[PDB]
């Protein structure tokens, strides 16, 4: 009946899976750049930049 | 490596240089070691005609 009993392997597995998921989250990212799509970048300039 | 060309162009020759002669004529590897010399020939290779 009585629920929120095991908090400590629920807390396991969402940890792992929001690391996981803000991992993934990170690819959008600009970090000072154009733009955070490599195609993009590669087919609007010339390589020296 | 010698040639003569016009004054416009001598900006041209440089590493990742892009235009109408560094694509057609004489193109610079991006990694290019040594370097450049260039100086002027009015008087000596302009004609009247």
């Amino acid at each position: 009946s009585t629920a929120s009993a095991l908090g400590k392997l629920q807390n396991v597995v969402n940890q792992n899976a929001q690391a996981l998921n803000t991992l993934v989250k990170q690819l959008s990212s600009n970090f000072g750049a154009i733009s955070s799509v490599l195609n993009d970048i590669l087919s609007r300039l010339d390589p020296p930049e | 490596d010698s040639f003569v060309i016009r004054g416009d162009e001598v900006r041209q020759i440089a590493p990742g240089q892009t235009g109408k002669i560094a694509d057609y004529n004489y193109k610079l590897p991006d990694d290019f070691t040594g370097c450049v010399i260039a100086w002027n020939s009015n008087n000596l290779d302009s004609k009247v005609g």
